[PDB]
RNA sequence: CUCGAUGUCGGCUCGUCGCAUCCUGGGGCUGGAGCAGGUCCCAAGGGUUGGGCUGUUCGCCCAUUAAAGCGGCACGCGAGCUGGGUUUAGAACGUCGUGAGACAGUUCGGUCUCUAUCCGCCGCGCGCGUCAGAAACUUGAGGAAACCUGUCCCUAGUACG
RNA sequence: ACCGCUGAAAGCAUCUAAGCGGGAAACCUUCUCCAAGAUCAGGUUUCUCACCCACUUGGUGGGAUAAGGCCCCCCGCAGA
């Protein structure tokens, strides 16, 4: 949550985002990549973004 | 229909907004004024002033007649004097103006001096009969307050200020 | 505003008025032996005055002493107390060498008196708090002079912060008010105070105007 | 596993708040999280980890007056009474910091961090603060998304 | 004044008013003054 | 809940608290003329006494008082006190019981244990820190103690009647 | 609590929703006292303000000294 605030974006989309993206990645390894190499959280999160639709319709 | 009623306004030397702020001035003191900021006020082709809020929110009613009273009524203090008349209905009593104020005692001890406030007229009739002047209702009607509950007016045979009438009370024999 | 001076007290006597009326009288000591050193608020907004009064040897006086009073200019003394003065300004009012006497004093004037109160040493409440004692004959086994009962039992499990109970008592900052000063012995430094001071004979007092009147 | 717990590898920065027109409760929220650390991806609740909150201006801060006049606050001594109620009107009047510490304390945890917390807080009611040597670094509340 | 858990008019020259959330009467004639509570 | 034990009434002593306030204080209304007085609202900051008789609570009474308040806190407090009554064993009158004996009916007498470890409290110290080591004077955030009241005179025997 | 100014909602009225003022032994300043162990441990002033070894120069120990204080001693109407 920390990082990807950061990067301006909740928690909440960034895991439905990854889910969309079939990135089953687990939250160990997300987490630490945050600290590794934010910039590979930042390109993760440019990825949720890409994949989450348009808005909270349905 | 208060809001309808729009603003003469005979004088205008500085009638003017700055600011959310009516600044007045005229024949007598000058006066200002902070505008409740829900309401928009405007000056008119004919130089009256316009109040109005056309939203939907009863509040913005009751701000809009208010303000609308309130910038009539600095008009109208500004070019006509407010005067409230008060006279005394008693015995043992006379009005002295010692140094720059009116001395009352309805038949006890230390006289009691109003506390004047800033910007404001008084003046003496008669013995038992005397008026105050200004620009501003409530400091015209502060003193109506500072004289009233000195010495409760009983509704027996009377012994204070009244307002030439109020239909005031009356004892019930003995 | 406070006008004050340092004296001691050395013990008390009667003398009689005008009027054919006795007046008690505590002698407190406080002629020209009282000098100063100002702490204006400028610099920690305290606004008072150091009153220095007594007598000492110049070699018992320690080295910071006798630096901050040399750097003032002053002899030593003994006793050292700090007098506030009023909330306002001040300024032009003392300085560093302006001498004190009595004879602020004028002879009627009505002042407030405090000091280190005489001792009295670990007592119980009898004396400390004054209890209504327990009675000494039907059956009281051990109870004379005791404090009995406090609070309730079960639910008020503790005993109330605060109760009077066995200490000490004395050698406290003790403060009478309205004391009418009778006479300022002007020609020897003598302030006669109607009334009682705190303190021991040989004690230290600090008298002050008083604010009531 | 954890990479960011371990002695000095903490940046303590400053942060600058102006307290004006924000509401108490939302200044004091982000003062704790931003005070803790939760900001950082580098969070340890075990050991005192965050940057340094700096209130300005907390006189300004808007309540209402229907809490200034009702929204009593109580210090009880230990003594019998002592129950020293005291409105938030008047300290806000005398002692605006202390409400504003106490709305943050509130917000705190209770326990031994929470003081060490306490210690890297410095509140100062008027605007002009003379802690210039250190970098100051204003900072303004936000939303993210969603 | 008549301060009770009821309220009702003296007679008809009178007005039922809410000041500060509390009802009260006033009836041009001190008999009452009654409050709602 | 407590029978391998919470020791009960009343009274003394010591406090605390509520306000459904006895007085003081601030007001409204009145069939309040004034003094007084009825009722109602606000208010816990103090005070709320001293005696006779009964073991008392509860009551009665005299005399004072601005006033002689209602209750909680194990029907406050017995590891602080009393042991008069209640509830031990003795004895007697009455009633019941053939009787032994009983009566929340009465009458006499009948021990009230503990060297204070902890919590809390009350007082005073030792140590360490308060970023070099020390000595003086002090701001006082924050808390405590105290917070009562009458008589007389003047206004004035005035206003009112 | 009560009384009240100005004046809407609702052409009036109204102590009121903006707004102003009066208003009690209660509250808080004010008067007295403790108090910086108030660990946010304050502030002002003043004095002393390189002295020698061991270990690994630092990191740390040991010994001594200035200001000053303590111990011991003579006393207190200060005190277990």
């Amino acid at each position: 949550n920390a990082a990807a605030r950061l990067n301006d974006i909740t928690y909440n989309r960034l895991i439905q985002g990854l889910k969309a993206a079939g990135v089953e990645v687990d939250r160990k390894n997300l987490a630490d990549i945050a600290i590794s190499d934010p910039a590979a959280f930042t390109a993760l999160v440019d990825v949720a973004r890409a994949a989450l639709p348009e808005d909270v319709n349905a | 229909r208060i809001g309808k009623q729009p603003i003469p306004v005979p004088a205008g030397v500085d009638v003017t907004i700055e600011g959310q702020s009516i600044s007045v001035k005229g024949p007598k003191g000058t006066l200002g004024l902070t505008v409740a900021e829900p309401i928009k006020v405007a000056r008119n082709d004919d130089g009256a002033i316009v109040v109005t809020r056309p939203d939907d929110e009863r509040r913005n009613r009751s701000l809009h007649g208010l303000s609308r009273t309130l910038v009539s009524n600095l008009v109208t203090g500004v070019t006509q004097g407010y005067t409230t008349k008060m006279e005394i209905f008693g015995v043992g009593y006379r009005v002295q103006l010692k140094g720059s104020n009116l001395e009352f005692a309805l038949g006890y001890s230390h006289p009691v001096v109003i506390e004047a406030p800033e910007g404001i007229t008084f003046a003496v009739q008669a013995p038992t009969k005397f008026t105050v002047s200004g620009i501003d209702k409530q400091k015209v009607g502060q003193i109506a307050a500072n004289i009233r509950r000195l010495r409760r007016p009983d509704p027996y045979k009377g012994k204070g200020v009244r307002y030439e009438g109020e239909q005031i009370r009356r004892k019930v024999g003995k | 505003a406070r006008k004050g001076i340092l004296g001691t007290k050395l013990g008390m006597t009667q003398v009689f008025d005008e009027s054919n009326r006795v007046v008690p009288v505590t002698v407190v000591k406080a002629g020209p032996n009282v000098v100063t050193r100002i702490r204006t608020p400028e610099r920690d907004g305290y606004s008072a005055v150091q009153l220095a009064y007594g007598e000492i040897s110049p070699r018992k006086v320690n080295k910071p002493l006798t630096g901050q009073y040399t750097a003032a200019g002053v002899n030593p003394r003994r006793y050292l107390a700090e007098l506030r003065l009023d909330d306002s300004d001040a300024a032009t009012e003392y300085q560093v060498g302006q001498e004190l006497t009595a004879e602020i004093f004028a002879d009627g004037s009505y002042v407030d008196v405090t000091g280190t109160s005489k001792g009295k040493g670990f007592a119980g409440t009898m004396k400390r708090h004054g209890f209504r004692g327990q009675g000494a004959s039907h059956g009281a086994q051990a109870v004379h002079r005791r404090p009995g009962s406090i609070g309730g039992c079960a639910t008020p499990a503790r005993v109330f912060k605060g109760t009077r109970m066995a200490g000490r008592m004395g050698n406290d900052r003790v403060t009478v008010l309205n004391l009418l000063v009778h006479k300022v012995d002007a020609e020897n430094g003598v302030l006669l105070i109607k009334g009682a001071v705190p303190g021991r004979t040989g004690g230290l007092v600090m008298v002050r105007s008083a604010i009531k009147r | 596993p954890t990479y960011a717990p371990k002695a000095g590898d903490t940046t303590r920065s400053w942060y600058v708040i102006d307290a004006t027109d924000v509401v108490l409760g939302r200044l004091a929220v982000a003062a704790a999280n931003l005070l803790r650390g939760k900001h950082k991806p580098t969070f340890a609740p075990n050991v005192d980890g965050g940057d340094f909150v700096i209130v300005i201006n907390a006189d300004k801060v808007a309540i209402s007056g229907d809490k200034l006049q009702h929204k009593m606050v109580y210090r009880h001594s230990g003594y019998p009474g002592g129950l020293h109620k005291r409105t938030i009107g008047e300290l806000m009047q005398r002692h605006p910091d202390r409400v504003v510490e106490k709305a943050i304390l509130g917000m705190l945890p209770k326990n031994r961090l929470s003081r060490q917390i306490q210690r890297k807080l410095r509140v100062y009611a008027g605007p002009e603060h003379p802690h210039s040597a250190q970098q100051p670094v204003p900072y303004e509340l936000k939303q993210v998304a969603q | 004044v008549k301060v009770n858990p009821s309220v009702k008019p003296i007679c008809d020259k009178c007005r039922l008013i809410r000041r500060h959330g509390r009802v009260m009467v006033i009836c041009s004639d001190p008999r009452h003054k009654q409050r709602q509570g």
